[PDB]
C-alpha cells in the first residue's frame, strides 16, 4: 500500500526568468508589455474635432482653411500633418505653448473686442488667403492707409476683458518686401507697436525686407499673443504696419490633443493614442512608443516581460 | 513529487495518486489548488491596475521645437524610459521567483497535511509517497483526500505491521 | 495555531499553552517573540530613514512661469510622482508579504525546536499541539518551556506507552 | 497530556495589503504617508525674513516697501501675495531665473558703483514711489534731460567687479507714455541704451507708447540684469531713457525661498515647507503638496499606505 | 548547524562531518553547493547587465547655461537621483535578504533529504545531527553521502536497538 | 553514531544590510557602486578630435585656432577648457543649442554657397584674428563700404541648400564702438538685416556703443544660425553691418561630444566618460560623477552597497 503527492506540468511549458535564473519553464504565464496596436483614433463617446487641412494655431486668426473651426469645441482634438496655421506666410512667436494651451482648452469661444477706426481702411486682403476673391484672416484686420503712400495716423485702442477667464489676445506685425512697399502701404518713417496690459509690456516693429516666396508672397506676418485676466485692459499704440484682432478667444473648458496621421473610429474606445493609433491594454507597460500620451501604461524598453501565472513545469521524465 | 510532475493530472494542480489494491487511481485536490489560484490571481488584479493619470504632450513631431528644450524634454524622457523598464524586469523577476516559491510551499504544506494525518501509521518514502503499513482499501484513501483519516483505527495493526 | 490565535496571549506573540493534571496553563515565550519583533522593527528603521536631499522652487504660484517651461516642468513632476507611487504601493506590498511570511516562519521554528526537543516521547495531532505520552507535571511543562526537558528520563515510558 | 504552540490575536485587527491579497488583517500596523499638517512656517532656530508687502525682485531695485529688505540676511526667505517688486510700474526681463537666483543666496550685500554725471540731471521722481514725497527706487538713478525737451549727451559708464563672487547688475530702460513725453524727458531722436561686459552684450530701445494705468502710471520700466565676474567691467552707453544703478547687489551665502500664506511659527522646527504650512513627518512619503520644497518625503497619489508591523490576525473562533 | 558554521570546511559550502569508530571526518556535499552558488551568480549576472542608453549633455560646466534652464535640469536630475540612489538601496537588501535565505532553505533541504533517506534507522539530536542507532562505519556514511544508503539493511537492528 | 550536517564559515566575513537589519556578516559580498576612475579619456577605437584651443562653435565661422577643424570628423568629440569659438570678440545667439548639435554631428562638411558680390568690399579683416597678418574668420566675409564714411548698396543675397540634409546656416551682425565708427565702415543711417527662409523670419540690427576691451576690441559680432531644409531657401537682405557666410556647414554622421581636462589614451576602451576621466566598469551604479555622459551605470548617492554573495557566516563558537 502506498498514497503519493505530487503537482501537475505539461509537455509545453513556456519560459520566464527570475531572480536566480534566466529562462525556467513554468506551466503557464501572461505577457504584461504591450505590443498590440490598433492603427486608428479610438474615439467612442467622445466629442472629437478633425482639424484635417486647418492648422491649430490658425482657428485662432482663421485662414480660409479653418472657416469651420472658429469656435470649435471638442474633447479630443486632433492635428493633421497636411495642416496649416496661415494663409499669408507667417508665425507665431511662442507657438508650441500657444498649441499646447489650445490642446487642452477644450474648444474656443470668440467675442466681439469692438475696436472701431477712424481715418484708415481695414480690408486689406491677399490673394493667398482666397475667400471667393482675395481674402485676409476671418479673425483680423489688414489696416493700412487710405489711398498710397499717404499718412497712418498714431492710434490707440483698448479692450477690456469684461468675462471671468483669461481671454486669448492675438495680434500681427507684417514685414513688407521692402521699405518702399512699407511706405506703399503705411506711410514713411520707421513704425511703432506698442502693446501694454496689466502684466506685459512688449513692443514690436516692422522689418522690411527681401524673403523666400512662401505661397506666393515674400512678405511675412509675425503672429503674436496674450493672455488677459480677468477686468484686466489689452492697450495696442500702433502708426501702420499692423494686423489688429477683430475678436478674442476664451476657453470652453478641458480636453486634450494629439497628433495623429490614422482615420478616426468611432467604434473603439480607448483613452491612449500616439501618432499611429490607439493602445487599447490593461498591461501595466507597453513598447509601442515612447511619446504615447492619455491615459496609457508605462513605456518600456522591452518588447516582451513574461510573468509567470504558474507553477515550475517539471516534465514527466 | 520531489523531481517529477504528473502530466495526467489534468483537473487540477496539486493531488493524490495511490495504489492499493483494487488497481491504480489519481485525483485531484481542490483546497491547495485553490488557494495557489487565488494567490496567482491575487498578483494579476494587483499589476493589471489601471493608472488614472494623464499626460499631454510637451513637444511636436511636426514641428520640432526648439533645440534646447528639445534635448532637457528628450533626456528626461529616455531616463524616465530607464526607470520604468528597471522597474518592469525587476518586478517580473521577483514576482516570477515568489511565484514559483509559493506554489513549492503549498505543495510542502499539502504534504506535511497528509504527514501529520497519517500520524505513526505510515512511512515517508523519500519521494512525496507516504507507505502505509496497513489495509488501505478506496474507502481509506478517500478518507485521508477528504480528510477524515483516523489514525487510532489501524494504529494498532500499523504499528504492529512495522 | 493551525487555523486560529489566542486572544488571550496578551504579553507576548507566541508561547506555549498546555494541560496535564494540575489544570490549563498559558505563558509566552520571549526568544520567538524578540526575534521577530527585532526584525519588524529592522524594517521600520530602514523605512523611516530621512532623505538629506533638498528640493527648492523651480515654477512659482503667486506668478506664473512661462507656459511652455511650465508644462515641461509640470510634466516632469507629474512623471517622477508616479515613479514614487509606484514605488511606494509596491514597497508597501512586498514588505508586508514578507511580514507576514517571516512571523509564520518564526512560529514554525519554535514548533519545530519543541518537536526535536521531545524527540520519541511525544507525537503531533496536527493543529500544533504535542501529545505526551507520559506523565508530565508542571515541572516538565516549563523544563520544555525553557529549553531543558530531557527525553532520556522518559523515553522507556514515554514509548512503552505509545 | 498536551503541550501546545500557538501566536496571540485581537479582535480588533487592521486591514493591510499585500503581493498576493488586497485588505488581510494584522494584528498591528503603521501609516507611511504622512497627511498632517501644521499650517505654520515653523523657523525655529533659523535666520528668517519674511518678505511681506516688498516682492523679492524689489529688494534690488528697492521700491519703498523693500527699504527695509536692501541688505537683508537669512536662511529661509518667505514671498507673500502681497508683495510687489515694484512702485512705477515695470517688470523684469528673466524674472523667475533672478527670483531662483536670490532664494537662495542667503541675503545680498549692497555696494555703490561710483557713478558720477557731467551735465544732466538724476534726481528723477514720481508719486508711485512715495517717501515722503515723490521718490523713486532706492538703488537706481532716473537720469534725463537738465530743463525740458533738451538734449541728452551720450555717455558711458563702467564698473568693475572688484570682490571674488559675481555682482548682480540691474539697470532699466523707460518707455514714455508718448514719443512727446519722450522728448520731453531725454529729448528727440531714437535712443539706444548699449550694455557690454565679458560674456554679454544685449542693447535696449525705449518704446513709448500708450498703455495702461498700473498704479496711476502709463509708462514702463523694463528692469534689466547680468552676473558680473571677479574682475570684470560692465560698460552702460546710454544716451536717455535709462534707469542707472547706483549699487550693486553681492550675494552673501546660501539659503532657501518659499511661498506661503500662513504666519511664522519660531516655536516648531521643520525643513519640508509648502504654501500651506509645514510637513513635520518621519514618513517616508507625503501626500500634502506636490510642490514642496525643503527636505521632504517623497509625494504620492495616495492618501494612505499601511505598512503591516504585526502578524497575520486569524480571529479565536 | 543549528548555531554554528564549520570554519574547517574549506572545501565546499555544505558537508557532512561524521564520526563512528574509525575516529571523525568531514566532507563536502557538492550538489548543494553547486545549487546555492548557480543561484547567487544568477544573482549576478542579473545584477551586472550593461544598459545600452546613451545619454549625453545638456548642460555645460565651462559657460553655464541660462539660469532658469539650468536649474530645471539640475532639479531632474537630482530626481532621478533620489529615484536610482533609492532603487539601488532597495534591490540590494531585497537581494541580501532572499540571499541569505536561499541558503538557509538550502541547508533544508540537504538536511531533510538525509532524514527521509535514513527512514527509522536514526534520531534527530536537535543541532543537525542523525543519531544512528546501530553500527555504520565508513562505507555507511559513505553510503548516506552519495545517496545509497539503504535503510532496509539495518531496520531490524537499528529499531530494536531504539 | 553519529552523522552531522552544516555549512562552511570563516573569522573573516563582510557587513551587508539587509531588509531586516543593518549590518548582518556574511561569508562573501561584491561591491555594485564603482568608484575607480581612470583620469583619461579612453578612446581605444574611436575616431577623436580634440578641439584644444578651438571652440566648438568656431569650426563653423572658423578663427585661427579652428584652421585644422573646419571640416572634422569624429565619433567622439573632445571640448577643452582653453577652447575659444571667436578670435574677434563675440558670441553665439542660442550657442548651447549649437553645441548639443555639434557635438553629435559626427562632424562638419563645408560647402561654398556662391555668394558673388557688386559694389563693396569683402576683405575686412583685424588684429584679432591673426593670419599672417590681419586676417579674420575663414568661413565668413566682413562687408564694408568701398572707401570710408560711403553708402552701402541695399544687397540680397540667396541660397538654395541642394543636399538632401539640413544646411547650418551662420552669419554675423556687427555692432561698432560707435555711430562714428558704424558711419566709417557702412555709411550714415541705421541699417537693417532681415533673414527670411521657409521656416524662419527673424530680423536684426546693429547696436553701436561702446564695451569693454575684450582681445583688444571695443565692437561686438552678434552670431546667429539656422538650419535650412532639403530644397529650401535662405534670403538675406541687409545695408550694412553684416558679417556673411562663405560655407554652409552639413552634418555628416552621429558621435558624441564630452568636456574633460584629460588627456587621450588609446590603450583603454570606455563608453562613460566624465571630465574627470573615463568610468570602465561593469558595476550597475556608480559614485563618481552625475554628469556622466555615455553608456554609465546610474548614478547614486552611496558611495557602496554591498550586495551579499555568500550565506550567513555563524563563527565557529
Ligand atoms: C511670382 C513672383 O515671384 N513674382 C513676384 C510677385 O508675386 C510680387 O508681387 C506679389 O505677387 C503676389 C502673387 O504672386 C500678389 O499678387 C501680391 O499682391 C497682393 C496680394 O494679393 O498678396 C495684392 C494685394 O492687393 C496687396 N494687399 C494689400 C492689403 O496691400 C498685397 C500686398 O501688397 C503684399 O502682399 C504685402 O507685402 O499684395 C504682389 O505684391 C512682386 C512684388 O515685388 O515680386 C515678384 O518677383
Ligand atoms: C488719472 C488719469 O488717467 N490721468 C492721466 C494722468 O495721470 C497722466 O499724467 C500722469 O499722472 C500721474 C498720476 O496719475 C503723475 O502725476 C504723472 O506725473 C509724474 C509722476 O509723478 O509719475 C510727475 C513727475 O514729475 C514725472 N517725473 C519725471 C522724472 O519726469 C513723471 C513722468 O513724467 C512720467 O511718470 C513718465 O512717463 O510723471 C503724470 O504724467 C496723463 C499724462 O498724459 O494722462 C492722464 O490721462
Ligand atoms: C588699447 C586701447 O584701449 N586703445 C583703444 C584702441 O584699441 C581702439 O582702436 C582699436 O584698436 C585695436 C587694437 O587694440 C585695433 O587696432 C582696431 O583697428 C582694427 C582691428 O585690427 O581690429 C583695424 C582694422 O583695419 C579694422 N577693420 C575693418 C574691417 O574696418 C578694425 C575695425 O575698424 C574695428 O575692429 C571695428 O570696430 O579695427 C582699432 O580700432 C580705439 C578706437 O576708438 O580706442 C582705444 O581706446
Ligand atoms: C494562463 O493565464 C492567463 C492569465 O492569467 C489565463 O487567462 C489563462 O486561462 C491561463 N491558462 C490556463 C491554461 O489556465
Ligand atoms: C528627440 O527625439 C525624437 C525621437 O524620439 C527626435 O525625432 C528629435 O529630433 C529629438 N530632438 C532633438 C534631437 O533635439
Ligand atoms: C502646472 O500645474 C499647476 C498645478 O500643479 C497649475 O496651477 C499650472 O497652471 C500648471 N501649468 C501650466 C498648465 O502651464
Ligand atoms: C504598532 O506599531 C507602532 C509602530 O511600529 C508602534 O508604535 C505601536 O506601539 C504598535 N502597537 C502595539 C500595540 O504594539
Ligand atoms: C547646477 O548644478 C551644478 C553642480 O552640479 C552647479 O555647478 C550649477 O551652478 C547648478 N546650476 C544652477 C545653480 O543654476
Ligand atoms: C566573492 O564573490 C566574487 C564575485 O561574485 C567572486 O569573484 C569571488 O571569487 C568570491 N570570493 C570567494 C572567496 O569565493
Amino acid at each position: 500500500d502506498k498514497i503519493c503527492l505530487g503537482h501537475h506540468a505539461v509537455s509545453n511549458g513556456t519560459k520566464v526568468n527570475t531572480l536566480t535564473e534566466r529562462g525556467v519553464e513554468v506551466v503557464n504565464a501572461t505577457e504584461t508589455v504591450e505590443r498590440t496596436n490598433i492603427p486608428r483614433i479610438c474615439s467612442k463617446g467622445k466629442r472629437t474635432v478633425d482639424l484635417g487641412q486647418c492648422g491649430l494655431l490658425g482657428t485662432i486668426t482663421g485662414p480660409p482653411q479653418c472657416d469651420q473651426f472658429l469656435e470649435f469645441s471638442a474633447d479630443l482634438i486632433i492635428e493633421r500633418r497636411e495642416g496649416s496655421d496661415v494663409c499669408y506666410p507667417g508665425k507665431f512667436v511662442n507657438e508650441e505653448a500657444l498649441r499646447q494651451i489650445l490642446r487642452e482648452s477644450g474648444g474656443i469661444d470668440k467675442e466681439a473686442m469692438g475696436f472701431t477706426y477712424s481715418g484708415i481702411r481695414t480690408n486689406g486682403a491677399t490673394s493667398s488667403c482666397r475667400r471667393s476673391g482675395s481674402s485676409f484672416y476671418a479673425e483680423m484686420k489688414w489696416l493700412l492707409s487710405n489711398t498710397d503712400n499717404a499718412a497712418f495716423p498714431q492710434m490707440t485702442k483698448s479692450y477690456k476683458n469684461t468675462r471671468k477667464s483669461p481671454a486669448l489676445i492675438v495680434w500681427g506685425i507684417h514685414h513688407s518686401v521692402s521699405t518702399a512697399e512699407q511706405t506703399k502701404l503705411y506711410g514713411s518713417g520707421n513704425k511703432l507697436v506698442t502693446v501694454g496690459s496689466s502684466n506685459y509690456q512688449q513692443s514690436f516693429v516692422p522689418s522690411p525686407g527681401a524673403r523666400t516666396q512662401v505661397n506666393g508672397q515674400s512678405g511675412r506676418i509675425d503672429f503674436h499673443w496674450l493672455m488677459l485676466n480677468p477686468n484686466d485692459t489689452v492697450t495696442f499704440s500702433f502708426n501702420g504696419a499692423f494686423i489688429a484682432p477683430d475678436r478674442a478667444s476664451f476657453l470652453r473648458g478641458k480636453s486634450m490633443g494629439i497628433q495623429s496621421g490614422v482615420q478616426v473610429d468611432a467604434n473603439c474606445e480607448g483613452d491612449c493614442y500616439h501618432s499611429g493609433g490607439t493602445i487599447i491594454s490593461n498591461l501595466p507597460f507597453q513598447n509601442i512608443d515612447s511619446r504615447a500620451v492619455g491615459k496609457c501604461p508605462r513605456y518600456v524598453k522591452q518588447r516582451s516581460l513574461l510573468l509567470a501565472t504558474g507553477m515550475k513545469n517539471v516534465p514527466e521524465i | 513529487f520531489i523531481e517529477n510532475g504528473w502530466e495526467g493530472l489534468i483537473d487540477g494542480w496539486y493531488g493524490f495518486r495511490h495504489q492499493n489494491a483494487q488497481g491504480e487511481g489519481t485525483a485531484a485536490d481542490y483546497k491547495s489548488t485553490q488557494s495557489a489560484i487565488d494567490q496567482i490571481t491575487g498578483k494579476l488584479n494587483r499589476l493589471i491596475e489601471k493608472t488614472n493619470q494623464q499626460f499631454e504632450l510637451i513637444d511636436n513631431e511636426f514641428n520640432e521645437v526648439e533645440k534646447q528644450i528639445g534635448n532637457v524634454i528628450n533626456w528626461t524622457r529616455d531616463s524616465i524610459t530607464e526607470v520604468w523598464s528597471y522597474n518592469a524586469e525587476l518586478l517580473v523577476a521577483m514576482e516570477n521567483q515568489h511565484t514559483i516559491d509559493l506554489a513549492d510551499s503549498e505543495m510542502d504544506k499539502l504534504y506535511e497535511r497528509v504527514k501529520r494525518q497519517l500520524r505513526e501509521n505510515a512511512e515517508e518514502d523519500g519521494t512525496g509517497c507516504f507507505e502505509i503499513f496497513h489495509k488501505c482499501d478506496d474507502d481509506c484513501m478517500a478518507s485521508i483526500r477528504n480528510n477524515t483519516y483516523d489514525h487510532s483505527k489501524y494504529r494498532e495493526e500499523a504499528m504492529q505491521n512495522r
